[PDB]
C-alpha cells in the first residue's frame, strides 16, 4: 500500500528529505520496488535552507531517503 | 502475528530515529515499517504554537527512522490531548 | 531497472555517498547493482565549517570505481 | 528462529522492553513477528516518568531494530531448554 | 575462493582486527569463519593506548568488524 | 564495467577509501562476490587528521560493507 | 574448522562480560546465543560508564552506574565483544 501509493504518485511533487539532513524539491517520475525514486526537476536544499545546487533529473535510493512530504490531494 | 491491521485510520502516535514524536493516522501499511500517514503534527511545539504545530498531511515515513507507534484511545475525530512541552527531549537510536 | 545510465554513459556526473564524502567525474562504465566506474575523479568530504565552500577540501583520484552499495544519489553535471 | 520461537512462548507475561533511546516500556506481549516485533498491551511508564510523549496509549508497537534491553523474569524462562535450542542453533546456522 | 584461501591460511597466526568504531584487538586468531566473525585468545585492545586485557577466547561479530591483517 | 576493472587491478598496486576520513594502499591480492578483497601490505592512512595508522605487510582482509571508492594505481 | 559461534557456544551457562556500544557493560551467565549475536543472560549486572568534564579546569572524571536484572535478553545490534571475566 505504500509502495501503490508511491506508484500512483507519477508525476505529482514531493518533497524527500535524506537522513544526513539534505532536501531535494521535486516530481517523482519513476519508482521500484526497494523504494528507489527518480524525479525530475529536482531543487537541492540542505536542512538549514542553504541551496546547493538545480538539476533537470535526480536519482534518489530508497535506504538513504528519511521522509517523502507529499501533498493532501 | 504483530500486524498493523488495527492501527489503521485511528490516531497513533510514531516515533522517529532522531527522537521526535508525531500524532496522525495512518492510512496504509505494509510487510515493511514504512507508512503512510495523514494529519501529521508535532507534540514538543503544540504548548507554544498550536498553528505551528501541524507541518503537513498525507507522508510516508521510511522504515529506517520508524522506532516505535502506539495507538491512541481517539473517541472520535479533531480530539488530541495530553501535550506539553516541559520534558525532557527524547535522544536518538544511534549511540 | 528505473533510472538507466545510457543517457549518462558519456557525461560529467556527480555522485553523493551515504557517508557524506561525494563525486564527481565522466562516468565510463555501469553496473546493473549501481556500481559506477569514472575517469577524472574529484571527491570532496562533509566538513562543518565547509558548506558553500567546498571547493577547499577536494581531491583528484583519476579513473576511480564507487561501488553502489553506498551510493546514496546521482545527478548529471 | 530460536529468538521467534522465546518471543512467541513469553507471550503473555508481564516484561518491560528498553529501547535504543534509553527509554522502557513495561506491558504484556501480545504478538511476535519473524523479525523480532514486539508488541506490548496495557503498556505504561516506567519507574521514572520523565517522558510524556504519548501518556495515552495502552498498545504499543515496537520494532526490532530499536529495543536493546527486554528484561524478563526468571521463572518464566527455561535455562536449559534455552541452552539446548541455542547449541541447536549454532550448529544449524553454520552447518 | 581467495578470501576463502586467505582465512584458511591465517589460523594459528597472530594478527590484529580493526573495527568500524576505531578499537583494535589483538592476538592469536584461534577460530574464524566466512561472515567476518573472529574468535582470538589473549588479545590487547587499542584506541588511545592499553584498554583491556583479555585472558581467554574473545569473541569479535563480523558486523562491526571493519578489517583484520596479520602481525608481522 | 566496475567488476572487470576490479580484476584486472589484481596482482597491482590500488587504494580502497572508506566511507570515513581512511584509505588503505596496498597490493590487491584477490576479491569475492562480496566486496571485501585481499590486500598484500596494505597501508592505512587517514585523511582528516592526514596520516599513517599502522604499517602491516601481510595478507589483510578488508570488508566492503564500508568500502567507498576503490582506485587502481594508488595516490598521486 | 572450528567456527566463533561454536566456541561462544561451549562457554554457555558460565559466566562471561559483554561490551556494547555506548560505553555499556554487561556481566551474567549467557544461556541462549544465535548467529546475530543476541544475548538472553540470566542473574545480569549492567555497567554504565560516563566522563564527566569540569567547568574550569575541563578535566575528565570517569563514573559508573549499575543496575541488577534476573533474566535480560539483548540484540546483538548493540553488542561489541565478548570474553571472559
Amino acid at each position: 500500500l505504500p509502495l501503490s501509493l508511491l506508484k500512483t504518485a507519477q508525476n505529482h511533487p514531493m518533497l524527500v528529505e535524506l537522513k544526513n539532513g539534505e532536501t531535494y524539491n521535486g516530481h517523482l517520475v519513476s519508482c521500484d520496488n526497494w523504494m528507489n525514486i527518480n524525479l525530475r526537476e529536482v531543487i537541492c536544499t540542505s536542512r538549514d535552507g542553504d541551496k546547493f545546487w538545480r538539476m533537470p533529473e535526480c536519482y534518489i535510493r530508497g535506504s538513504t531517503i528519511k521522509y517523502l512530504r507529499i501533498p493532501d490531494e | 502475528t504483530s500486524a498493523l491491521e488495527n492501527y489503521i485510520n485511528r490516531t497513533v502516535a510514531v516515533i522517529t530515529s532522531d527522537g521526535r514524536m508525531i500524532v496522525g493516522t495512518l492510512k496504509g501499511f505494509d510487510q515493511t515499517i514504512n507508512l503512510i500517514l495523514d494529519e501529521s503534527h508535532e507534540r514538543v511545539f503544540s504548548s507554544s504554537q498550536g498553528v505551528e504545530q501541524v507541518v503537513l498531511g498525507l507522508y510516508i515515513v521510511r522504515g529506517d527512522n520508524v522506532a516505535v507507534i502506539g495507538e491512541i484511545d481517539e473517541e472520535t475525530d479533531s480530539a488530541l490531548d495530553l501535550g506539553n512541552i516541559r520534558a525532557e527531549p527524547l535522544n536518538s537510536v544511534a549511540h | 531497472s528505473i533510472l538507466d545510465l545510457s543517457k549518462y554513459i558519456d557525461k560529467t556526473i556527480r555522485v553523493k555517498f551515504q557517508g557524506g564524502r561525494e563525486a564527481s567525474g565522466i562516468l565510463k562504465g555501469f553496473d546493473p547493482l549501481l556500481n559506477l566506474v569514472l575517469d577524472g575523479t574529484i571527491e570532496y568530504m562533509r566538513d562543518p565549517d565547509d558548506q558553500y565552500k567546498l571547493t577547499e577540501d577536494t581531491r583528484q583520484l583519476g579513473l576511480v570505481v564507487c561501488r553502489g552499495t553506498s551510493v546514496v544519489l546521482i545527478c548529471p553535471q | 528462529m530460536l529468538f521467534y520461537s522465546f518471543f512467541k512462548s513469553l507471550v503473555g507475561k508481564d516484561v518491560v522492553v528498553e529501547l535504543k533511546n534509553d527509554l522502557s516500556i513495561c506491558g504484556t506481549l501480545h504478538s511476535v513477528d519473524q523479525y523480532l516485533n514486539i508488541k506490548l498491551t496495557d503498556i505504561s511508564v516506567t519507574d521514572p516518568e520523565k517522558y510524556p510523549h504519548m501518556l495515552s496509549v495502552k498498545n504499543c508497537f515496537i520494532r526490532g531494530s530499536v529495543v536493546r534491553y527486554v528484561q524478563l523474569p526468571a521463572d518464566e524462562v527455561d535455562t536449559q531448554l534455552l541452552q539446548d535450542a541455542a547449541r541447536k542453533e549454532a550448529l544449524q546456522q553454520k552447518q | 575462493q581467495t578470501p576463502s584461501d586467505f582465512l584458511k591460511q591465517i589460523i594459528g597466526r597472530p594478527v590484529v582486527v580493526k573495527l568500524n568504531s576505531g578499537v583494535d584487538y589483538r592476538g592469536v586468531l584461534a577460530c574464524l569463519d566466512g561472515y567476518m566473525n573472529i574468535a582470538l585468545e589473549q588479545t590487547e585492545e587499542y584506541v588511545n593506548g592499553q584498554l583491556k586485557n583479555k585472558y581467554g577466547d574473545a569473541f569479535i561479530r563480523g558486523n562491526n568488524v571493519l578489517y583484520i591483517s596479520t602481525q608481522k | 564495467l566496475p567488476l572487470e576493472l576490479v580484476d584486472k587491478c589484481i596482482g597491482s598496486r590500488i587504494h580502497i577509501v572508506m566511507k570515513s576520513d581512511k584509505e588503505i594502499v596496498g597490493t590487491l591480492l584477490g576479491f569475492d562476490d562480496f566486496v571485501n578483497m585481499v590486500l598484500e601490505d596494505v597501508t592505512e592512512f587517514e585523511i582528516t587528521p592526514e596520516g599513517r595508522r599502522i604499517t602491516k605487510l601481510d595478507q589483510i582482509l578488508l570488508n566492503g560493507n564500508n568500502i567507498t571508492m576503490l582506485v587502481p594505481g594508488g595516490e598521486g | 574448522v572450528e567456527e566463533p559461534l561454536d566456541l561462544i557456544r561451549l562457554s554457555l551457562d558460565e559466566r562471561i562480560y559483554v561490551k556494547m556500544r555506548n560505553d555499556r557493560e554487561l556481566r551474567g551467565r549467557l544461556h541462549a546465543y544465535d548467529q546475530h549475536l543476541n544475548m538472553i543472560l540470566g542473574d545480569v549486572e549492567e555497567t554504565v560508564t560516563t566522563i564527566e568534564i569540569d567547568e574550569e579546569t575541563y578535566e575528565e572524571i570517569y563514573k559508573s552506574t549499575k543496575r541488577n536484572i534476573p533474566m535480560l535478553f539483548v540484540r546483538g545490534d548493540g553488542v561489541v565483544l565478548v570474553a571472559p571475566p
